[PDB]
């Protein structure tokens, strides 16, 4: 079978270190241009490192010194040793085979690396008050790790509800907002409650959002 | 007598990098402060001596290697360098003592379609030992499974073409290179 | 060598003929490859040498280009083909990718409903303020959001999230979030969220005042 299977991603505090593995099958890594590529959240692809079959290694200027590419002919495995990790190293790391003149045909499934100093806290939920279709919402702020669920009126209300993708901010904590649009006649009368569940921190929290 | 440098420089047709040419010299004094000015020369770097005190010397044996590479690859024709060209096409040793000469040849080795006479070796399992010249066109085995000389998946032809368009950027344009060895 | 792609976002519907363009900084004759990436998934090689079809790629994908301007072409778009597409310079040593071209499901222009939310009483207790702005259910997907505070623009303290295209109405919703310390938030009275979109004739500026 022709696969590159990656492993070793996870959660790491800044300055820490991590080693990513690429287990190859169908192609010999010792015999090939192997390459490490990443995709920061909401961003395009970015070259990290490449190792040639004769053993030369090259690095993207932003990772020179910190990262180390390696291979193990016996195990048929490619390695990326990540040192002095940074909040800007958070990304999905892809492992690919490069036939230089024929493109990069064989990719890896990907493996996620989150660099944060956070270590599990539950969210603080804040009301996005409406004013004078209105809209209202919840600001689910400063939680870790992902995910959190958001429902409205304990599952009763779902139409028009938008929960946005979590942005891991520079504080190291995630943050999302959830909104629903409702007819403004029902502002003063209808009750609006968003329910937020963060199983990692055993945090269930219900907030009433009213003007 | 003099020393023949017009041969290796003003030659009408040049060699591909993997199959690089070596010419020997067995003569009298050679005019090196006179080459520095003999033409314009986008690169002229010596790794063994001051260029102005070459005329004030003579040697046991001198070699002139010539080939064509790309411009952003000219930087690889130097001691202690790695990359597609030094690893698999033309290595200089680490104690290399001599001079390295190159110049743009976009008007000679390009054609509007793209001149493909010039080739390089892309695949090799091991690095070249210095001053090695490997000319085998044997199918390269990228896989566990062996090729037996049929191109296919994980069975790649080791030599690839340079596409030399007049349209190219400077890095991708053809540069002729001459390497003087001591 | 640096690569760019002209439709950041590209509207198209099943059956259509779509065209993406890649433009290279200087000339790299026919050394280009095309990748397709769906969300969460690994990129899939499509074209190499700027025009050769990667094996096992449906023949509706085609490549043109030489020198400095290249095009990927889907002759009849299909449901499977909605994804992001990246170009790459064929290389070993640095690897230039394009920024990516996302191919949308086409929908008629829907202007955004624009809402602004002041920070909560509760959050200001904790020493921080969050001014949220909502752009809701707009189609064409390009949308400029500009924070003005006391009528001065603000750059560099905002973050945008975006729902991926809705499976119900083929629209996007976006949230820009301005973060300030409680100290700063009290030092200004007016907070406005000005929004640029194709479906609006002119920028809609939603605002409020602190202390109402």
């Amino acid at each position: 079978e022709v696969q590159l299977v990656e492993s070793g991603g996870g959660l790491i505090q800044p300055g820490g270190s991590l080693r990513l593995s690429c287990a190859a099958s169908g192609l010999t890594v010792s015999s090939n241009y192997m390459t490490w590529v990443r995709q920061a959240p909401g961003k395009g692809l970015e070259w990290v490192s490449v190792i040639y079959s004769g053993g030369s290694t090259f690095y993207a200027e932003s990772v020179k010194g910190r990262f180390t590419i390696s291979r193990d002919n016996s195990k048929n495995t490619l390695y990326l040793q990540m040192n002095s990790l940074r909040a800007e190293d958070t990304a999905v790391y892809y492992c690919a085979r490069d036939l230089v003149v024929y493109g990069m045909d064989v990719w890896g499934q990907g493996t996620t690396v989150i660099v944060s100093s956070a270590s599990t806290k539950g969210p603080s939920v804040f009301p996005l008050a409406p004013s004078s279709t209105a809209a209202l919402g919840c600001l689910v702020k400063d939680y870790f790790p992902e995910p959190v669920t958001v429902s409205w009126n304990s599952g009763a209300l779902t139409s028009g509800v938008h929960t946005f993708p979590a942005v891991l901010q520079s504080s190291g904590l995630y943050s999302l907002s959830s909104v629903v649009t409702v007819p403004s006649s029902s502002l003063g009368t209808q009750t609006y409650i968003c329910n937020v569940n963060h199983k990692p921190s055993n945090t269930k929290v219900d907030k009433k959002v009213e003007p | 007598n003099l020393c023949p440098f017009g041969e290796v420089f003003n030659a009408t047709r040049f060699a591909s990098v993997y199959a690089w040419n070596r010419k020997r010299i067995s003569n009298c004094v050679a005019d090196y402060s006179v080459l520095y000015n003999s033409a314009s020369f986008s690169t002229f770097k010596c790794y063994g001596v001051s260029p102005t005190k070459l005329n004030d010397l003579c040697f046991t044996n001198v070699y002139a290697d010539s080939f064509v590479i790309r411009g952003d690859e000219v930087r690889q024709i130097a001691p202690g360098q790695t990359g597609k060209i030094a690893d698999y096409n033309y290595k200089l040793p680490d104690d290399f003592t001599g001079c390295v000469i190159a110049w743009n040849s976009n008007n000679l080795d390009s054609k509007v379609g793209g001149n493909y006479n010039y080739l390089y070796r892309l695949f090799r399992k091991s690095n070249l030992k210095p001053f090695e010249r490997d000319i085998s066109t044997e199918i390269y085995q990228a896989g566990s499974t062996p090729c037996n000389g049929v191109e296919g998946f994980n069975c790649y032809f080791p030599l690839q073409s340079y596409g030399f368009q007049p349209t190219n950027g400077v890095g991708y344009q053809p540069y002729r290179v001459v390497v003087l060895s001591f | 060598i640096q690569l760019t792609q002209s439709p950041s976002f590209l509207s198209a519907s099943v059956g259509d003929r779509v065209t993406i363009t890649c433009r290279a900084s200087q000339g790299i004759s026919s050394d280009l490859a095309w990748y397709q990436q769906k969300p969460g998934k690994a990129p899939k090689l499509l074209i190499y040498a700027a025009s050769t079809l990667q094996s096992g790629v449906p023949s509706r994908f085609s490549g043109s280009g030489s020198g400095t301007e290249f095009t990927l072409t889907i002759s009849s778009l299909q449901p499977e083909d909605f994804a992001t597409y990246y170009c790459q310079q064929l290389n070993s040593h640095p690897l230039a990718f394009g920024p990516g071209t996302k191919v949308d499901i086409k929908r008629t222009v829907a202007a955004p409903s624009v809402f602004i939310f002041p920070p909560s009483d509760e959050q200001l207790k904790s020493g921080t303020a969050s001014v949220v702005c909502l752009l809701n259910n707009f189609y064409p997907r390009e949308a400029k959001v500009q924070w003005k505070v006391d009528n001065a623009l603000q750059s560099g303290n905002s973050q945008e999230s975006v729902t991926e295209q809705d499976s119900k109405d083929s629209t996007y919703s976006l949230s820009s979030t301005l973060t300030l310390s409680k100290a700063d938030y009290e030092k200004h009275k007016v907070y406005a969220c000005e929004v640029t979109h194709q479906g609006l004739s002119s920028p809609v500026t939603k605002s409020f005042n602190r202390g109402e």
